[PDB]
DNA sequence: TAATTTCCTAAAGGACG
DNA sequence: CGTCCTTTAGGA
RNA sequence: AAUUUCUACUAAGUGUAGAUGGAAAUUAG
């Protein structure tokens, strides 16, 4: 058997097919003359308004009831989290206290003030009339009468606010875990520096403007958490933190602003308080965007006043303290150090030098774990002072002058691009096009918005966390009061890109009702009389049928007869949630009709003693079992319809097993006959709207392979579909408006030779025998229908998948591995490997080879993406041009997925995907981060029900029997080291490693000084020119060298084999041995003495060791590309293998299936695959009980030892 | 009068422009997409005699698809790829790149560009 | 007041009629030879707004091969076949097949004639 | 934009005409 | 007494 | 350059090859 043979039928799934509804006959005219269209359209246009009024009343309710809450268990929990719990089995009673707190807050909500007259029908009929005094407002709520039950979706989106499930969408988890945690944190931060803040500078105003009683100090203290739970209390909390308004434009200082004011020492490095959480521009027209633009971003605006205030403030920049400027470390310092000096991370290099002096000893080898800890601590250390930039600068350079000058020159750039563009800023500017299509105006807003947004990003580093201690002050006052005014232009930027990238279509729609709040409940037998929605099958062409309101029983008295026309009809209702359904039907005034007062069963249901809270008793649970099993046995609505072939008395050792059995058996859809002429007459008379469900595989012309969704909708009524794929209810109906107006369509003409846009399409020009339009489907008022299907509602093979893959793979002897990775010349490079490490196939995915009918026509994507990026280069507006690259990439990742799902069943493998939580990659690779994260979400949710269309539906792999070889995707941070078959692996030391040796360049070979270079040379062992191999052998020991802790052999023989590629940006190819001969004879050293380390530590000029360090680094590159030509790249090894020949990629690109990787990218995929092969080797070492806890996140030294032990 | 027929010869030059546009539209369709010439686009009609090429209100991008409207047969043009929604009614073939417009490309230059 | 402006209108109508025949030439080439309609060929610009249908001087036969000139871009038209060698540059379709000219063929009725 | 929920229901209760 | 909404009930 | 919808198209003529889970609410950026 296979491994994927076992992985079937694991768990449940909810997919929404959707389809287009074609009106058949005069039914569209029936909707028109019956005056049925505008009714839902006006109903779906005040539904938001009555929902807003209802949320207004609900906020009134919460404002009423939060002023009467009292959490009595606060007094102990404020101590017990201030215990430093150390677990020791003490935190679980701590969690019981917390669940008591989040329960006891709900008791005021769910207990009192009605609360059944809060979500029932009574609210919009009685209370919201009283809760409103304007006639127009009551006119809205008096319209939805009779249609109250439509809000059951909204009410079920309301009742999650009041629950206790530790979901974020409660109020309980808000006011405990998002409120008390920050409360006690800010309380402890308040209690540490409480003696900092005095009376006569902040307290004398905050005692009277905020509260005028209980002034300040009790707030963080203890028992004032029971006030901050409301919106006005957290508003006072924010006014303490952010600063009050006092109804005027003074905007006086707050307490966190007083820690931004306590700056008179100039040594900050201490945290502030934190704000708290609380629950419950364009895009209208073109001239409104123009109004917003030239009225909120003219030079007359306050934002430009903030700019001029910043200009005069930075005119006074050097007249303050040169130590009171903190700048926040992060992504910013790499550009900060590059704009002051011109080098990338020399301030990081200066701090790294200083921390090398502080914490590392006087020994000549850095620990690589100390390097990783130094990286994580440099990311941990908050900010650096401007005096620390004075000490990191050399002599004759104070750093404040360059910041002042470049800031003034950048706002001068803003000034100059404003003055060159003031021709638009006349407020009576008249447009000429739609700005979606216009280009001359969009570029101006672009170049101004980019200047002001780039300066905003240029000054976003200059905060240092904001809530910091001692610093400089009077710079920072005008700084923050100009920055708060400035920052709204970026929200304007995000708004205008949400207008220039508007859709040409319109996906506005609304919910169809047909005068029925019970519209489209579910597919059923008897409830056709209420939901008024039945599916009719004819030939292979389907129909939905809606009758009307006042003829609601027109689908009853229809028979077979044989008039040579007979639509079929689908029936056999479900049984939704029998664990809640059978008590709903069996104790609800039905017990008296069928039974009497036994009572014994009534008491054990009354205790709930068949659930947990008691284990069970074989009388206690099984009295329920036979009571249900025999009360069903006389129910005439179901017992004739369903065969309840049940298991015996001893199989049901719980209650969930029988409930799962009736969940399995309760859905038996089949055909009912209804002849054609009378139902067509019923359509003709106007009693039955008959739509046709349609997609582009239902037509007679569609002879290709159908859509996967159409395959599901065909399989829904197969005779092989037993209970696997059920067509559950909850379907809806939506109509989109025709938006491409008929004076605005474009259309290719008929019988005209139209050209082909695919370059590899061998037929070069096509003729069409009729008309084809552009986006015709938006030019028609079109109905669309959504049906929810439920796939695998009752599974059998139930187990945890992450354990199962491991216990399967341990028993496996040759597990294949597919590894995917990113790159530059290729977007994704597939490798696939065996259990030994032997490569079995590899290729690039720049071309996707679509195949049909035995003919395969390859589709390049990289040259297409090059065309679109070449358009973005000469784009002149860069907003319609950069969104389409993003959508093309999310139109490209949707075709690699079929190749991956083909390869998985082809090779029984697992997949190894490059992680993106723990790596800062090269920022030059093509498929960037927001596309790769989108890719992994589209490989998990396809592997959830993996199905290949061209297979037998009955067999395994088919659409009745998809493999479910992963779990559900959760979140972009919850993707950690295992999910199904998808392994996440980090991508460290993965590109720059030869696959025949396992060698790595690990040194730090750029020049700083002569004696350090001589230290480097004396750390070498042998530097002797071998004459018959005509190279220079470099025997070195990694124990001699710094930061080389991670290696395994630590004894390598480097060489000058082959040529390299120097950057110089220019391009420079250099052959290495001749370059070394030139550098030696340029400086005159006889280099035939074998070891000559003493000879190389005798030169005393900088111009040699600056020139030798570059060549020594360029010996070890193995990443030799031009990035101007896709064909010219190679990865080459400076190390002999176990035989003694080297590895050149040029020897292996021109081979059928090379036993080494072909290109520099295939090396990356192959080394991702080797880590999963090491994990396979790890899986056999442990045992079947510990296999669920094997650590996979492989540290570097283990990986290097695996890599060097690979070739033996 | 001297400002009346010059309110009329302006209607003669549009009859010239539309013939130039239709003559262009029958030759762009006959090209592969990597051989499409850079054009200058606008929605006002553009005279290929003068053009006032120094005007800063016009760029020089490639031409994508050549299509036709629905009710009339007026040949709109797509600049760049399809999904840009850049519909335009008047193009003039040039040889200059995006902002430095060198000269106006002539008809036989486009005709020979097919090869 | 009518001295040189006649030459202006004389040119404007020629630009109009050449716009019309260059609207027509592509639809002409996209027709099969058994559907090639009947023309009022003149090698003289004959205004499609009136058609001047009183004169029976114009012969009415079936149009043949639609070649392009090599010197200019002009739509040269042949009547019958190549074997007649009748090189004409101005045609308008009607339903006036043999010599009996009744009604005008407009553009949507030569497009739908395909 | 991303995280996080609820639903993916037939049948009793009843208001009313 | 249909008819037409409202509410409803909680497996491991 | 057609589409339930997106993406590439024309792929042999009203289409092809892949994918697609919707409706609503709330929070944070
Ligand atoms: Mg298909
Ligand atoms: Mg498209």
């Amino acid at each position: 058997m296979s491994k994927l043979e076992k992985f079937t039928n694991c768990y449940s799934l909810s997919k929404t097919l959707r389809f287009k509804a074609i009106p058949v006959g005069k039914t569209q005219e029936n909707i028109d003359n019956k005056r049925l269209l505008v009714e839902d359209e006006k109903r779906a246009e005040d539904y938001k308004g009555v929902k807003k009024l209802l949320d207004r009343y609900y906020l009134s309710f919460i404002n009423d009831v939060l002023h009467s809450i009292k959490l009595k268990n606060l007094n102990n929990y404020i101590s017990l989290f201030r215990k430093k719990t150390r677990t020791e089995k003490e935190n679980k009673e701590l969690e019981n206290l917390e669940i008591n707190l989040r329960k006891e807050i709900a008791k005021a909500f769910k207990g009192n003030e009605g609360y059944k007259s809060l979500f029932k029908k009574d609210i919009i009929e009685t209370i919201l009339p009283e809760f409103l005094d304007d006639k127009d407002e009551i006119a809205l709520v008096n319209s939805f009468n009779g249609f109250t039950t439509a809000f059951t979706g909204f009410f079920d989106n309301r009742e999650n606010m009041f629950s206790e499930e530790a979901k974020s969408t409660s109020i309980a988890f808000r006011c405990i875990n998002e409120n008390l945690t920050r409360y006690i944190s800010n309380m402890d931060i308040f209690e540490k520096v409480d003696a900092i803040f005095d009376k006569h500078e902040v307290q004398e105003i905050k005692e009277k403007i905020l509260n005028s009683d209980y002034d300040v100090e009790d707030f963080f203290e203890g028992e004032f958490f029971n006030f901050v739970l409301t919106q006005e209390g957290i508003d006072v909390y924010n006014a303490i933190i952010g600063g009050f308004v006092t109804e005027s434009g003074e905007k006086i200082k707050g307490l966190n602003e007083y820690i931004n004011l306590y700056n008179q020492k100039t040594k900050q490095k201490l945290p502030k308080f934190k704000p708290l959480y609380k629950q419950v521009e364009g895009y209208t027209s073109d001239e409104e965007v123009l109004e917003v633009f030239r009225n909120t971003l003219n030079k007359n605006s306050e934002i430009f006043s903030s700019i001029k205030k910043l200009e005069k403030l930075f005119k006074n920049f050097d007249e303050y303290s040169s130590a009171g400027i903190f700048v926040k470390n992060g992504p910013a310092i790499s550009t900060i150090s590059k704009d002051i000096f011109g080098e990338w991370n020399v301030i990081r290099d200066k701090w790294n030098a200083e921390y090398d002096d502080i914490h590392l000893k006087k020994k000549a080898v850095v620990t690589e774990k100390y390097e990783d800890d130094r990286r994580k601590s440099f990311k941990k250390i908050g900010s650096f002072s401007l005096e620390q930039l004075q000490e990191y600068a050399d002599a004759d350079l104070s750093v404040v002058e360059k910041l002042k000058e470049i800031i003034i020159q950048k706002v001068d750039e803003i000034y100059k691009v404003y003055g060159s563009s003031e021709k638009l800023f006349d407020a009576d500017f008249v447009l000429e096009k739609s700005l979606k299509k216009n280009d001359a105006v969009v570029a101006i807003m672009k170049d101004l918005l980019d200047s002001v947004k780039s300066f905003e990003n240029y000054i976003k580093a200059f905060f240092g966390e904001g809530k910091e201690t001692n610093r400089d002050e009077s710079f920072y006052g005008d700084f923050v009061l100009a920055y708060d005014i400035l920052l709204k232009v970026d929200h304007i930027y995000d708004a205008i890109r949400n207008y220039v990238t508007q859709k040409p279509y319109s996906k506005d729609k609304f919910k169809l009702y047909f005068q029925n709040p019970q519209f489209m409940g579910g597919w059923d037998k008897d409830k056709e009389t209420d939901y008024r929605a039945t599916i009719l099958r004819y030939g292979s062409k389907y129909y939905l049928a809606i009758m009307d309101k006042k003829y609601a029983k027109c689908l009853q008295k229809i028979d077979k007869d044989d008039v040579n026309g007979n639509y079929e009809k689908i029936n056999y209702k479900l049984l939704p949630g029998p664990n809640k359904m059978l008590p709903k039907v069996f104790f609800s005034k039905k017990w008296m009709a069928y039974y009497n007062p036994s009572e014994d069963i009534q008491k054990i249901y009354k205790n709930g003693t068949f659930k947990k809270g008691d284990m069970f008793n074989l009388n206690d649970c099984h009295k329920l079992i036979d009571f249900f099993k025999d009360s069903i046995s006389r129910y005439p609505k179901w017992s004739n319809a369903y065969d309840f072939n049940f298991s015996e008395t001893e199989k049901y050792k719980d209650i969930a097993g029988f409930y799962r059995e009736v969940e399995e058996q309760g859905y038996k859809v089949s055909f009912e006959s209804a002849s054609k002429k009378e139902v067509d007459k019923l359509v003709e008379e106007g009693k039955l709207y008959m739509f046709q469900i349609y997609n582009k595989d239902f037509s007679d012309k569609s002879h290709g392979t159908p859509n996967l969704h159409t395959m599901y909708f065909k399989l829904l009524f197969d005779e092989n579909n037993h209970g696997q794929i059920r067509l559950s209810g909850g379907a809806e109906l939506f109509m989109r408006r025709a938006s491409l107006k008929k004076e605005e369509l474009v259309v290719h003409p008929a019988n005209s030779p139209i050209a082909n846009k695919n370059p590899d399409n061998p037929k070069k020009t096509t003729t069409l025998s009729y008309d084809v339009y552009k986006d015709k489907r938006f030019s028609e008022d079109q109905y669309e229908l959504h049906i929810p299907i439920a796939i695998n509602k009752c599974p059998k093979n139930i187990f945890k998948i992450n354990t199962e893959v491991r216990v399967l793979l341990k028993h496996d002897d040759n597990p294949y591995v597919i590894g995917i990775d990113r790159g530059e010349r290729n977007l994704l490079y597939i490798v696939v490997v065996d259990g030994k490490g032997n490569i079995v196939e590899q290729y690039s995915l720049n071309e996707i080879i679509n195949n049909f009918n035995g003919i395969r026509i390859k589709t390049d994507y990289h040259s297409l993406l090059d065309k679109k990026e070449k358009e973005r280069f000469e784009a002149r507006q860069n907003w319609t041009s950069i969104e389409n690259i993003k959508e093309l990439k999310a139109g490209y990742i949707s075709q690699v997925v079929h190749k991956i799902c083909e390869l998985v069943e082809k090779y029984d493998a697992v997949i190894a995907l490059e992680d993106l939580n723990s790596g800062f990659k090269n920022s030059r690779v093509k498929v960037e981060k927001q596309v790769y994260q989108k890719f992994e979400k589209m490989l998990i949710d396809k592997l959830n029900y993996m199905v290949d269309k061209k297979s037998n539906p009955c067999a395994t792999g088919g659409a009745l029997k998809g493999y479910q070889i992963t779990n559900k995707f959760e979140s972009f941070k919850s993707m950690s080291t295992q999910n199904g078959f998808i392994f996440y692996i980090p991508a460290w030391l993965t590109s720059k490693i030869d696959p025949s040796t396992g060698f790595v360049n690990l040194l730090k070979t750029k020049y700083t000084s002569i004696a350090d270079s001589k230290k480097f040379i004396s750390s070498f062992d042998r530097i002797m020119y071998v004459p018959e191999e005509d190279l220079f052998e470099f025997a070195l020991d990694y124990k001699n060298f710094s930061r080389t802790d991670a290696d395994y052999i630590k004894k390598w023989k480097l060489y000058s084999y082959g040529n390299r590629i120097r950057i110089f940006f220019d391009w420079e190819e250099v052959c290495l041995t001749s370059a070394y001969k030139e550098l030696f004879n340029k400086y005159g050293i006889n280099y035939q003495q074998g070891d000559i380390r003493a000879l190389l530590c005798e030169q005393s000029d900088k111009a040699f060791y600056s020139s030798f360090m570059a060549l020594m680094s360029l010996m070890l590159q193995m990443r030799n590309s031009i990035t101007g030509r896709t064909d010219v790249d190679f990865l080459i090894s400076p190390v002999k293998n176990s035989d003694g020949i080297f590895y050149d990629s040029r020897n292996y690109e021109a081979q059928e299936n090379a036993i080494l990787p072909k290109n520099a990218d295939a090396n990356g995929a192959y080394n991702i695959a080797r880590k999963v092969l090491w994990a396979i080797g790890q899986f056999k070492k442990a045992e079947d009980e510990k296999l669920d806890k094997v650590k996979i996140a492989i540290s570097n030294k283990e990986w290097l030892e695996y890599a060097q032990t690979s070739v033996k | 009068m001297y400002l009346v027929v010059q309110a009329l010869i302006r209607a003669c030059i549009i009859k010239e422009i539309d013939l130039y546009t239709e003559q262009l539209y029958n030759i762009i369709k006959s090209l592969p997409y990597d051989k499409r010439p850079n054009v200058v686009y606008s929605d006002q009609p553009l005279d290929p005699n003068n053009l006032d090429l120094s005007e800063p209100e016009l760029w020089a991008e490639q031409v994508g698809e050549c299509m036709r409207y629905a009710h009339n047969d007026q040949p709109c043009f797509y600049i760049g790829s399809t999904k840009r929604e850049l519909r335009v009614n008047y193009i003039v073939p040039v040889i200059g790149v995006r902002d430095e417009i060198e000269r106006v490309m002539t008809l036989e230059e486009v005709r020979n560009l097919h090869k």
